[PDB]
């Protein structure tokens, strides 16, 4: 089962495999499976005050599948640096899910003493401790 | 009576909004006067004042010596060791205290109100708890949406130690009454607890109108399946 | 996925069991809570011990969970284990019903005791055994013989006559020694997994028949537990007993099909597989060498299974020593270039990285050769030694300096492709290997060949360049022992970089560079000598 | 023996009226033009680039006058120059003149046994020739007279004779150049 | 030291669960005179016992005396008057006490764990918070089915003043954390609210599983 | 027939594999002779290449000149200012061009091969369609796996502007054709498209069987009430 | 400048959407007076009248014959050869007409959008490739519904060879760019392609959303 | 009038046993206390703590000694202030004297019309009275003579009547503290 792609913050994964069969060669299986982990307990956006809860998860197979990263392929004699997909522009996607090994913060006002103090709290506890 | 001399830990507050938090030894039981010397293991700028005596218990002398600047030092861990010599003395009194180890990180838990005072419709009470952290030191502070709500429109209990299902660890609970209009209406209520383990010093966790559910229903598109996957 | 524990944990009632479960050393790992549960008949995880101090009321005062994150592990020792305890618990990290651990099916049994009819006897799989039985005195020469009850009806295994079974040939034997002794002893060599059981002795047929029952049991290596990365290294320390310390010795790998697949023998024998990355280093006085495997990947994790037998092939008889490696697939390595295409008198520049906290270390540059067992001869050092034959066309520069260093080889032949690796002297030694393949091709940076000039001449020697390493900074580094260095300061255009020497002397003859680098990093690189004549 | 022409409307089109023409689609044909036969030469007005299986050829025309009134025919290309061609369909103007005086001599209530005879003409115009039509029908009338007092009859009349009819005049040197509608008779049948 | 005198009024543990409520005025800061006389005006019912002398402050004589059977008086309302002297002065001591009124039941509501505790699968956090009684004293206990559980089993904070315009009111909360195995079991878990204003003089309120959920999903798939 | 003279930008292949941007001048129909001179506003490269006198139909003479370059003043926006003093004008001409501006990177779509192409068995087509892209010019190149194939293999076709919907845009067709055994065995083939707007001056988009539309999905959606997070 | 003769042939449009089909046996390059004679072998008696007398580009006058009572009737594959005359020296041109064989039918995919152009909901790029066509002659149009779309509705490229083994070949392809409403609503789209090779002298392939049946989606959720 | 009290185990007990009582439930009562009869005082010997509805409270007494046996009382507490009671039950000790003889002057097969009585004796004891009880019985025995001789008389058996009969000592001074069980007569009626 060759994973085609593991997106984190949108949490879906899709895997596909190939089933073969030895007799009529044009009824192949092409298996692609997509599971999605749809929160419940979530805002709209990752801040508190927000759309209470979010109803509505929408999956784009074309935005699951991107891969904004460059990778390096030899042409005749030499290296070079090329994308890999179109809509990845500068980020600003908005996904469901929090990232087990990302930080998420929020920035909360408090009263000390004689002045405010502008708190920095922790959305997502584990995964936020400076080493 | 018999001179008692303890060194209290800096208050959470000052720790956890404070840049600086100072360390204080306190001293009791004198007999006539207020003659004590008060030294300190460190010495990096320790700008201490003796300060004015107090009344004690049925009446005695009482001073008290505070070192600022014990915020770096604290976060590193040196060993803090208040030393009292008052005039009346042979062997000076000797107290000394280190940051804690073994420390827990505290689960916060929100609580919605319960149905049966949404049904009078008037005033609803929501819950916070902070549970299982091993020093006691614990702060609780409530959110109206993103603005703080006034200290004395909530309710705030003291951090007391839980039964021991394993090392020992303290809860603190506190409940706030809100309008029950303001609930309805779709406002989002707030608590954040800080402490010492705590990753970035704070947490918090918020509540809505329909957290806790209901019959609430969601929809999923999935656009295109058979899509290109790359 | 990702945490490793023991697959099988193996102990006895009321005796302490400890647990090593590895994870990666994520920094969000090494804070999120470790559990430790134990999954029954309702499908879910009942946490019975966990390092946010929640210790259940049945493992209360007799386990303690302790969590390493330097190791990047966590141990649970259980102390006074009971039959009750055999069962699948699971390791992991966060909350229970996700899928972050590592099924661990602990397994207890009742010892023995009360039984002075019966004795027992455990040794490691093929070594020497020995077992004695007496006689009566009234039988001063009357036949003796060992009893085999297997299932059904006893059979004869050996007796005092030289009959000998034909499943103990040639490694079964009966010892009566002098001094007046009445007593007989089997010894067994090189013992096997089929000769578990019970056996008995007998004195003749007569009424005395001095018997007595004997057990005799195998116990299998137990597996030493190594988690690694991917594109990592692994090594294998084997240090069997000087008794086959002139045996040849073997690298096993356990399969499916429980067939040996040798990785590594010591006749000169390596799968093709693992061709070019691994070592074979020569015994010590005890027989403990080194087998080093570098260039881990997905499927080179398994059981491997170091012995010593006379052809080098596991067998019935050969001391062996398990293992088990497991590649963590989520590895902190950079995936750095595993292939690199060299011109044929041009030159590369290989980054080998290292542990960023190991930067005082010092670093080697090793051409693998294989036509032996497998060997791998440093060729230069950090600390400014450069092999004789690699002298002016080799070195090491430590300028990425943030957990990598660069290796620069110009002058390639079609005799410099191959195998190489990087060293270091840190503890986490990543091995990486790194092929140069030979291209015919024109080196894009031009040499103009080696010259001489006159004693107290200025010399001035360009070398050509592409406009595509335009951008790039260009430099000469005047090679010398220690490392090269770039020589104080020169292009018109967009190529010949040239090199102007005021006044030649004795020490001005050598090797010197000119090659690119685009800021930290280097490429490309060319080498000429200067010599001097009057 | 050739593909048929229908009209969506009724062949009597007004001035400034519209009407749309189907053609009987061949599978085989990759072009089908509309052809208006004048001066005994083909024009083309419509042309349809497409494999019809389901639908059928419809062309429009808007703005009916004398210019795009005459004679209508599909023409298919079967092949690189292959031609296939089909039935004709005629299309008339009404409102160019004067409308005439339509009559019957029974009570428009005759019974199925029953004979009834139309006369058509006019007094102050000098029409030549004069034509029947019922209102409803998509082919050209087949009722015409030659003489000023034109006479249609009908015999045996039935059920099918039921319907409103009218009379257009008819010059002979304007086959297709028809006048306005005369008035209206409901010639109900029972 | 100074001298005072206080009087307490008797506990709600005892006068609700115990036989024989006590009643405790306390002298402190006389230092000597053991010879202190404490008599009350409602001499009637049951007589007055003396109490030795205890250390208060290292240096004050504390004598608190204390008169079993104080329940039914206390019940009836009637108001109790404390009786001391000293020798520093020519005048006595005199407290008073009595059963305040405009007494408020509490609202007692035993709120469901939350549902970040149920996934760890560990002890599950039961919350038990009364709110709204006049009178500081209140007892709160815990029972999981039928049967109470022993008081270090559980933890019971201290009655507040709960910060309000109108009236004042006093809250408590408590919580008990069952083993997740009998909290999915389907165990009925009861917090029981023990006061004074209360006609009952003690509401309890239980809780479990499978009280008070449905989640409809659509999906289109083109 | 007359003398024109007209600029040209570097040739793209050599301006993306590589750095040389390479310059071309021509000036077209050389009166009777070819007497012509040529200079350039940066005349750093003072050895410029002066093209032979070509011949051209109809008894036409050009002069085309070739500035040796790198992509360094190209990619920076230089100025060129190539000009020409025939002897048959009295005034000398001059020509301009450099880098061009307002430019969209093109939308690189690989599509897999057609349905009834596959049944077939025999070979099968792949397309890598770029389209947006403002400035004419385009590099298509094919990789089998890892391996680039020779130019020799696939064809590819010029980039003719696209019906204005708005701004002016191109687009470039360029089909590959496979063995069918390769595509039914699983191998990946990749279209490298390299474009001037991109942000690395190159892109590429990898289809194997797994990558193009599947015969069936089998879609779980899971629901999680406690926390978000799905490790 | 130097005279040549060059002889053209229809256009494919012509041919497949009209009875223009017109050759021309034209010269290019004159410097002389009006001395040609044109003669073509066909003796069918149609009209071979010389067309519009006038010049090229760089001064050359060139003389173009045209046939417009004749469209072509020559599927029998006729020669056609026609010869130039002037008062130059006395070496008369002639003209090569020769029917290319070995046609080839041209192969018409219709290729569905990219699914990442579907996400965006604004257009959608439908590709038509026709590959596989010995001639390199081909005319591609294009139908929304059944309303052939105009010339600007769309675009392609010219006819290009493409590598095979041994025999040759030609290919070209276009894009129609529709609004993704059009597209999810379920209007049917389609490609013409007329190449001389086929039968019909037309190919179509209709493409429209909804085209994948045998997809075998499958949607199951769990608690 | 007042709330029952009941016993799940036999009254009759030896050394070191145990045995539930039950009290009644009382919807208001949120207290239910198990006292003790001694000198006419209370000493707590069980509380259970809850408004009982669904559920009679039980009281479970382990290690069944001297001390414990006595009088029991079940007692309420509804309300602030009102004290309520129950029934008062007796569990005794048995098992200290010699165990007595029993005997039937019949044959133990009475019909379920004859007349059976059991003498209760013995020689060597000075037992006060003497008990006879039943298997079965959930209370108290109600049979119990003065005289050495000690007679039981059964009257009008019936199958209700037939168990298994016992004899135990009694001693004035001592009326919760009983001898061992004598001879068990199973006198069945058929
Ligand atoms: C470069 O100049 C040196 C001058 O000594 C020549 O010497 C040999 O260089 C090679 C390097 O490939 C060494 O392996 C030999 O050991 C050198 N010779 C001696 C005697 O030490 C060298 O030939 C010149 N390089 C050329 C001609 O390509
Ligand atoms: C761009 O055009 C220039 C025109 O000079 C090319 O430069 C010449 O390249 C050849 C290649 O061998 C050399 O022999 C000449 O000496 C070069 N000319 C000069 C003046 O140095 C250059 O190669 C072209 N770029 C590419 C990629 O073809
Ligand atoms: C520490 O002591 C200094 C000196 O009195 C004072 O200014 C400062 O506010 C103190 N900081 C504390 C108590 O956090
Ligand atoms: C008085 O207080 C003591 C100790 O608090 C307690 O044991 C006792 O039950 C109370 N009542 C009486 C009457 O002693």
């Amino acid at each position: 089962r060759i994973v085609l792609v593991d997106n984190k913050c949108k949490c879906a994964r899709i895997t596909s495999r190939i089933i073969r069969s030895s007799e009529d060669p044009n009824e192949d299986i092409v298996e692609r499976n997509i599971r999605i982990i749809v929160p419940l307990n979530n805002r709209e956006n990752i801040s508190d005050p927000t759309s209470p809860l979010r109803t509505r998860f929408v999956y784009h197979l074309s935005d699951l599948c991107k891969k904004c990263d460059p990778t390096e392929v030899e042409l005749d004699n030499q290296i070079v640096t090329a994308t890999q997909s179109n809509i990845c522009d500068e980020a600003t996607e908005t996904c469901y899910t929090y990232d087990r090994n990302k930080c998420y913060t929020a920035v909360v006002p408090l009263v000390y003493g004689g002045e405010t103090k502008m708190v920095e709290t922790a959305l997502t506890p584990d995964a936020c401790y400076p080493d | 009576c018999h001179p008692r001399l303890s060194l209290h830990r800096p208050a959470l507050e000052d720790l956890l909004l404070g840049s600086e938090a100072n360390l204080t030894c306190t001293l009791t039981g004198l007999r006539d006067a207020s003659g004590v010397t008060f030294t300190w293991t460190p010495s990096s700028g320790k700008s201490a004042v003796q300060g004015p005596p107090e009344r004690d218990l049925c009446g005695c002398y009482s001073v008290s010596s505070v070192l600022p600047g014990c915020a770096e030092p604290w976060n590193h861990g040196k060993t803090f060791t208040c030393t009292a010599a008052y005039p009346e003395s042979k062997t000076p009194l000797t107290a000394t205290l280190s940051k804690s180890g073994n420390t827990f990180r505290p689960e916060v838990h929100l609580l919605p109100p319960p149905s049966e005072e949404l049904a009078l419709n008037e005033l609803v009470t929501l819950t916070c708890l902070a549970r299982g952290f091993s020093p006691k030191d614990v702060l609780v502070r409530w959110l109206q949406g993103s603005q703080e709500l006034p200290r004395e429109k909530y309710l705030t209990w003291a951090s007391r130690q839980e039964p021991s299902q394993g090392t020992t660890t303290f809860a603190v609970t506190s409940i706030l009454r809100v309008a029950a209009e303001d609930w309805k209406k779709g406002d989002t209520f707030s608590c954040m607890v800080g402490h010492e383990a705590l990753p970035l010093a704070f947490t918090q966790k918020t509540i809505d109108r329909l957290a806790g559910k209901t019959h609430v229903n969601v929809s999923v598109v999935m656009a295109e399946v058979d899509g290109t996957c790359y | 996925s990702p945490i490793f524990g023991p697959e099988e944990v193996n102990s006895v009632e009321g005796n302490s069991v400890s647990i090593t479960c590895y994870y990666p050393p994520t920094s969000v790992n090494r804070h999120t809570r470790k559990y430790w549960c134990r999954q029954g008949a309702r499908g879910g995880c009942i946490t019975l011990i966990s390092s946010e101090g929640y210790v259940s009321s049945k493992y209360a005062g007799r386990a303690n969970l302790t969590n390493f994150p330097e190791n990047g592990t966590f141990v649970v020792n259980i102390a006074q284990l009971s039959q009750d305890d055999s069962g699948r618990y699971k390791c992991g990290l966060g909350i229970n019903s996700r899928g972050l651990s590592f099924d661990v099916s602990l397994e207890v049994s009742q010892g023995p005791g009360l039984l002075n009819d019966t004795k027992v006897y455990t040794v490691d799989l093929g070594r020497t055994v020995t077992i004695n039985c007496p006689f009566k005195t009234e039988n001063a020469q009357k036949r003796k013989s060992l009893y085999k009850q297997i299932g059904l009806y006893p059979v004869l295994v050996i007796d005092s006559s030289g009959y000998v079974n034909p499943n103990y040939t040639g490694r079964i034997r009966l010892d009566i020694q002098g001094t007046g002794q009445l007593l007989f002893s089997v010894v067994i060599n090189q013992l096997r997994l089929s000769d578990a059981g019970q056996y008995l002795c007998q004195a003749g047929d007569d009424s005395n028949s001095n018997k007595k029952n004997a057990d005799l049991q195998v116990l299998k290596p137990e597996p030493e537990l190594v988690y690694e990365d991917l594109r990592g290294s692994v090594t294998f320390h084997c240090a069997l007993g000087p008794e086959v310390a002139n045996v040849a010795k073997f690298l096993c790998r356990q399969s499916s099909g429980e067939n040996c697949d040798v990785v590594v023998n010591t006749l000169g024998k390596r799968a093709p597989a693992f061709e070019g990355r691994i070592l074979l280093n020569p015994q010590d006085k005890d027989g403990s060498f080194s087998v080093v495997i570098t260039g881990l990947r997905k499927e080179d994790a398994g059981r491997y299974l170091c012995g010593a037998h006379s052809d080098g092939q596991l067998q019935e008889g050969s001391p062996i020593q398990a293992w088990q490696l497991f590649v963590n697939e989520e590895s902190t390595i950079p995936r750095s270039p595993t292939v690199v295409k060299g011109v044929a008198g041009g030159s590369v520049a290989v980054l080998c990285p290292y542990n960023r906290k190991e930067s005082k270390s010092i670093k080697y540059w090793c051409l693998w050769e294989g036509a032996q067992n497998g060997r791998c001869p440093l060729l230069v050092d950090s600390e400014g030694w450069v092999k004789a034959q690699y002298e002016g066309r080799l070195s090491l520069l430590e300028e990425p300096g943030n957990g990598t260093f660069t290796v620069i080889l110009n002058q390639l032949t079609s005799r410099d492709a191959g195998f190489y690796w990087c060293l270091t002297n840190g503890d986490t030694l990543w091995r990486t290997t790194v092929e140069i393949k030979i291209i015919e091709g024109e080196p894009n940076l031009k040499v103009p060949g080696n010259v001489t000039a006159v004693l107290g001449e200025t010399l001035k020697v360009p070398c050509h360049f592409p406009c595509k390493f335009s951008s790039y900074e260009k430099y000469w580094c005047k090679w010398n022992n220690t490392g090269c260095q770039a020589l104080p300061s020169c292009d018109e255009n967009s190529r010949l970089v040239s090199l102007t020497l005021n006044l030649v002397t004795r020490a001005d003859e050598g090797w010197y560079w000119c090659g690119v680098k685009q800021g930290h990093f280097y490429g490309e690189t060319a080498a000429v000598y200067v010599a001097v004549e009057e | 023996p050739m593909p048929f022409i229908s009209a969506k409307s009724s062949p009597v089109i007004p001035l400034d009226g519209s009407v749309k023409i189907q053609c009987q689609a061949i599978r085989e044909a990759y072009l089908t033009q509309l052809m208006i036969i004048k001066n005994s030469t083909y024009r083309e007005i419509g042309r349809r680039l497409k494999f019809w299986n389901e639908t059928d050829p419809e062309f429009v025309i808007d703005h009916m006058d004398a210019n795009k009134a005459g004679r209508y025919q599909c023409q298919y290309r079967i092949g690189h120059y292959r031609f296939r061609y089909s039935d004709t369909l005629e299309l008339v103007v009404t409102g160019l003149y004067g409308k005439p005086f339509l009559s019957a001599d029974r009570g428009l209530v005759l019974m199925p046994g029953e004979n009834i005879s139309l006369t058509c003409s006019s007094a102050h115009i000098p029409f030549d020739r004069f034509s029947l039509a019922k209102e409803g029908e998509l082919s050209l009338p087949q009722h015409q007279s030659g003489e000023h007092p034109a006479n249609f009859s009908l015999g045996p009349v039935d059920l099918n004779v039921s319907g409103i009819y009218r009379c257009y005049g008819w010059y002979n040197r304007s086959p297709y150049l028809w006048s306005f509608p005369s008035n209206a008779l409901e010639l109900v049948v029972t």
